Order: structure tokens, then C-alpha cells, then sequence
């Protein structure tokens, strides 16, 4: 079921999707 | 891997494996003598 799968205050941590 | 698996699955349930994101050595598989008879009946192994 799994078509692709990939496996491996502070801060900021930006993202964009 | 899948060719040269320790234990081939038998005619009662033929394994199904899934490759995704890899690079095909498909001329390489074909270079391969061993596998006794290739038969392509919907793709050409110039092509492939
Ligand atoms: C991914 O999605 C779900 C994961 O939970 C599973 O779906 C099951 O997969 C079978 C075949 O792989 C599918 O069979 C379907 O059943 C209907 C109704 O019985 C029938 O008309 C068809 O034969 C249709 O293919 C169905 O999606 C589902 N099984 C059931 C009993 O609903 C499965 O792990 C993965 N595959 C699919 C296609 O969803």
C-alpha cells in the first residue's frame, strides 16, 4: 500500500509545500 | 535480489515485489546467460 517510501525560544524552521 | 533470492516462491503464490526510484539495469539482466529462456512478449530488450 505503500507506493514510495523513504526511510533514514531558539529556533525557526521555515517550510513551503 | 529478487532473481537470486535463497527461496523462490512456488506456483501456489508467486511473490509480487515492488521497485520504485531505482535505475533499471534491464540490458544487463538480458546480458545474464544463466536465466535459461527470456521471453518478452510486450517489450524489446533493445528498448528496454
Ligand atoms: C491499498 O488499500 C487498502 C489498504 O487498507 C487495501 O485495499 C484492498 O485491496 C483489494 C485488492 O488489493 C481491493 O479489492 C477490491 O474489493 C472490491 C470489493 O470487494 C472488489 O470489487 C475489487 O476486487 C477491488 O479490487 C480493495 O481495494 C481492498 N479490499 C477490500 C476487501 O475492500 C489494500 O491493502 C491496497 N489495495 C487497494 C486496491 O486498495
Amino acid at each position: 500500500n505503500c507506493t514510495f517510501e523513504y526511510v533514514s525560544f531558539k529556533n525557526l524552521r521555515e517550510f513551503v509545500f | 535480489e529478487v532473481f537470486n533470492a535463497t527461496r523462490f516462491a512456488s506456483v501456489y503464490a508467486w511473490n509480487r515485489k515492488r521497485i520504485s526510484n531505482c535505475v533499471a539495469d534491464y540490458s544487463v539482466l538480458y546480458n545474464s546467460a544463466s536465466f535459461s529462456t527470456f521471453k518478452c512478449y510486450g517489450v524489446s530488450p533493445t528498448k528496454l
